[PDB]
């Protein structure tokens, strides 16, 4: 492939650089249409600018927190992080999200990684391994109340046992509802007066529910959960204007008031090199 | 003698005719057509009303003075009371539409100025508030009205803050969705073909908006010496390819 | 060599290798060509 | 107010002109439906889509 | 039960009324049944809402 | 085991049975169809809304009492608010249709009683006042109401006499129109489908009516012993191969 | 697969919609005998509905 | 590939793709057409 084909003088009535942007369209202008180039190939070929790529990679989405500990006289497992669950979203955690929004709609199948680290705040002995439980947890389906309710038989609900200090994979199909996942959305789930505005009604995905398996030991053992999402088979439509303002919220738009100038200001002159 | 420059299109009953023109876009290089049935779910027949949906319909003018930041209106909402277009749309449970739109703006050859045309698929507006606060439904149905990006923030409403697209996002660059300039040393009207864009196949035309149609100033209105301050906008726009279907009662929305 | 079932578990896709920014760069409804003036 | 054979039966009055037999939304997965065999198993289901079939019989 | 996702209603009215024959009064009763049409398609399992649990039973 | 007498019609998104029908009848023995070239004259392209426009509308039900006269209802009138087609009905210059109509009337085999449902083209009524005095517009425009010729005589209305079709011709004749009994022993329903009949083309729907559909008790209804004393009446209709020309502004009609 | 096939107006001696629920059958009724429908396609199986899978995890 | 001998030891079935509602729907004596009246 050439980069630059070989282009000596002109001095024509053919002229390649005037043109009208007004029209909307970015005419393909090179090099040889205005200085004398000479040939040079390419000896690249974008293989990793492939959307399938550039989204391809695990990434951060999550990082939640449960403990194992002594349940006796709790009123609250939820409360207590004896087990704990997430509102499944992709859009929490903003690093991943800047680049899925650089598109309107978007289609993959996910891979999902789960690391799961213990920690022992208060001087310990010995710590029996503990045995982490991810299941999932459509909507309307029984949420779980207790850390050890009839939910966690999970007879009909994927769910994954690995230990804490290990790390569990495993790979969902995509399960938008309509034929691609909004990455935007400017509508509303019915024309109330007062309903939200926004993705969040299209994006409920349900959650996710974390607990230990294991009963208590004497101390106490915080076990921190980080959940990482690969997309495979990427689909992608519409490209927009990437975000300049900071994130508020999952499945807003919205901006923090009195943000700050996005665009450096010159240190001199328009003039100024 | 065919110019760039010179165009008519006909659609329905009705017709325009620029003679300064500058080509016209048709969005991601695709045409309005209807939904094909390998794409299709709902199993109901739909109503292709034809001629008497798709016409031209001009909007209310607007007024662009030095001070202007900029309009917003949002499709098929400022639609949603011409003419038989909009009874289909309130009386059908799904609808489907694509368009034409012709915005003009002549001056003379004193004048200066460049307003950025825009279309935007899925342009969902941020909440001045920060947080998640919401936008309230009204505030997002302008109608015809549209959106006066130099009117003042309201309660329920949306940030209306041009650098930032409405979204997060800098005018800069609106240059990637489809969008045409009006610079009045060139050109007088900008066209934009729409095409059905969405995740479905048909949706409701009254719970969710599929482009909001942008007005920008740019370069500033500069009159000549002594000339009045102002040049009237105007926008007339054309649903193609229209497609109602599940006919029933009629929808009731808010305010 | 897949070891499983369901094609949600393969690994990922493989270059598009497809390319065709007109759509993006010149969405015009009637052609342009670079060299013949832009406005008739 | 306990289930009884007699939530089995819509009622139909004589003589009543213009007027509402029932009514219900289509939540497939709630109200009405949730404990027919079409409901009971839809709940094993996150989605479903489809044409339903509805039908009275007069006695 | 989801707003966006929701299907509609279903009503029934007398189109004209109902008429006993002499010698005949009170109530009729309609049954009313429900069943998916070959069009239907169910996905994505998981558990019912419909059935619970406190302890293991045993024997 | 097809019999005369079970019928299903499904027109659009709406269907009726019938288990106790007599046949029905077409007008003239012609079944509906558009407007071919050969006869066209407006040069306008037409709209054809197709099934939002060509389903079934059931009016507000009558109630046949020992005491009734008869009923009578105008086309397109009495569909001018219906859903879309009363839409296009006032948004367009010029229209055309044909029906389908389905009288109901359901007793027991102990009443007794006969209605005549009959289709008259270019019913043009009279004057109660005699001599030259017109009929007011709005009386020949009751809407889904239609007139209730036991009602009063009332001022600028028409004459409301049945023995003289309410326009100097005899109850007996009215045989020569389509039409069709319902004899509760017999029949429950009358259907009659209708083509359009007129001496133009195409025609305003709102200046000229092109019939009247009419219910007359003819054997007064006669009920079971200690039965109550009356039956309801329901009318369904369906305009068919409806088109719609010349759309603009929206008619606006006296009253 | 066609999900359903595309049907226009009716006006028939033939009522496919009445039928006697007391013989213990329940006639296959489809959208397309009692509204005008379009062609539609299934692009579904029913594969996840197999008792092997119901009953598999 | 089996690694195993017995045959409870390979891994789940694979789809019926039988499916025959009419011994559930249907199972009436004698046949009734759509359409033509159910009690003749
Ligand atoms: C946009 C967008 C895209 C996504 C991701 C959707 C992923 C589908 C549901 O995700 C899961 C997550 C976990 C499990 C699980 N099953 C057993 C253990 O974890 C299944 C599906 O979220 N928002």
């Amino acid at each position: 492939t050439v980069a630059s084909i070989s282009s000596g003088p002109k001095h024509t009535q053919k002229v390649p650089i005037l043109t009208a942007n007004e029209t909307g369209a970015t005419m393909p202008v090179l090099p040889s249409d205005s200085i004398e180039t000479r040939t040079t190939y390419m000896h690249f070929n974008g293989s990793e600018t492939d959307v399938e790529c550039f989204l391809g990679r695990a990434a951060c989405v999550h990082v939640t927190e449960i403990q194992n500990k002594d349940a006796t006289g709790i009123d609250n497992h939820r409360e207590a992080k004896l087990f704990n669950d997430w509102k499944i979203n992709l859009s929490s955690l903003v690093q991943l999200r800047k680049k899925l929004e650089l598109f309107t709609y978007v289609r993959f199948d996910s891979e999902y990684t789960i690391l799961a680290t213990a920690s022992q705040p208060d001087s310990a002995n010995y710590s029996s391994n503990l045995v982490v439980q991810a299941m999932y947890v459509p909507p309307g389906a029984p949420n779980p109340k207790e850390w050890d309710d009839y939910t966690w038989q999970s007879a009909s609900n994927p769910s994954v046992f690995f230990k804490v200090g290990d790390t569990s994979r495993f790979s969902v199909p995509y399960v938008g509802l309509a034929s691609a996942y909004n990455c935007f959305y400017d509508g509303y789930s019915h024309d109330d007066a007062e309903t939200q505005y926004g993705i969040t009604v299209l994006s409920h995905m349900g959650s996710m529910a974390f607990r230990i398996v294991n009963e208590h030991d004497e101390h106490k053992t915080l076990v921190k959960i980080r959940v990482y999402h690969r997309a495979k088979h990427v689909e992608a439509w519409i490209p927009r204007a990437p975000r300049a303002l900071p994130y508020t919220s999952i499945g807003r738009t919205n901006y923090p008031k009195n943000t700050e100038p996005v665009i450096k200001k010159r240190k001199g002159d328009i003039k100024s090199y | 003698g065919y110019s760039d420059r010179v165009q008519q299109i006909t659609l329905g009953n009705s017709t325009i005719t620029t003679q300064e023109a500058a080509n016209a876009v048709v969005c991601y290089a695709e045409w309005p057509e209807y939904l094909p049935d390998v794409d299709a779910s709902d199993v109901n027949k739909t109503s292709k009303p034809d001629t008497s949906v798709c016409r031209f319909y001009t909007l209310d003018s607007k007024t662009w003075t030095t001070g202007s930041k900029g309009w917003c209106w949002k499709l098929p909402d400022a639609l949603k009371d011409m003419g038989v277009f909009g009874q289909n749309m309130f009386f059908h449970s799904l609808g489907r539409s694509g368009y034409t739109v012709h915005v003009q703006c002549n001056a003379t050859k004193f004048h200066s100025g460049c307003l950025l045309v825009v279309v935007i698929p899925e342009h969902q507006l941020a909440s001045h508030e920060g947080g998640n606060v919401s936008v309230k439904y009204t505030f997002t149905h302008p109608g015809e009205r549209g959106i006066d990006l130099s009117s003042a923030n309201e309660v329920g409403g949306p940030v209306k803050d041009v650098l930032y697209n409405m979204n997060g996002t800098l005018l800069g660059n609106l240059l990637i969705f489809p969008h045409q300039f009006i610079n009045l040393r060139t050109n007088n009207t900008a066209t934009i073909v729409i095409p059905y864009i969405n995740s479905v196949p048909i949706d409701s035309m009254t719970r969710h908006n599929n482009v909001s149609l942008m007005v920008i100033p740019i370069a500033p209105l500069t009159v000549p010496t002594g000339a009045t301050p102002s040049l009237p906008i105007t926008v007339t726009i054309a649903p193609m390819c229209t497609e109602f279907s599940g006919i029933r009662s009629k929808s009731i929305v808010p305010q | 060599i897949n070891y499983y079932k369901d094609a949600a578990s393969t690994s990922s896709a493989g270059q598009s290798l497809s390319m065709d920014p007109s759509k993006f760069t010149e969405p015009v409804k009637d052609l342009m060509l670079k060299g013949a003036p832009a406005l008739n | 107010t306990k289930d009884e054979v007699n939530s089995y039966l819509i009622p139909l009055n004589a003589n009543r002109q213009n007027e509402q037999v029932f009514g219900t939304n289509l939540f497939i997965g709630d109200g009405v439906f949730k404990t027919t065999l079409l409901g009971e198993i839809v709940q094993y289901y996150t989605h479903w889509s489809g044409s339903l079939r509805f039908s009275l019989m007069y006695t | 039960p989801d707003t966006y996702t929701s299907a509609g209603f279903l009503s029934c009215w007398y189109q004209t009324s109902l008429i006993l024959p002499p010698e005949t009064t009170g109530q009729v009763y309609l049954l009313s049944f429900i069943s998916a049409c070959p069009d239907f398609k169910l996905r994505l399992m998981k558990d019912t809402q419909t059935i619970s649990q406190t302890v293991a039973l045993t024997e």
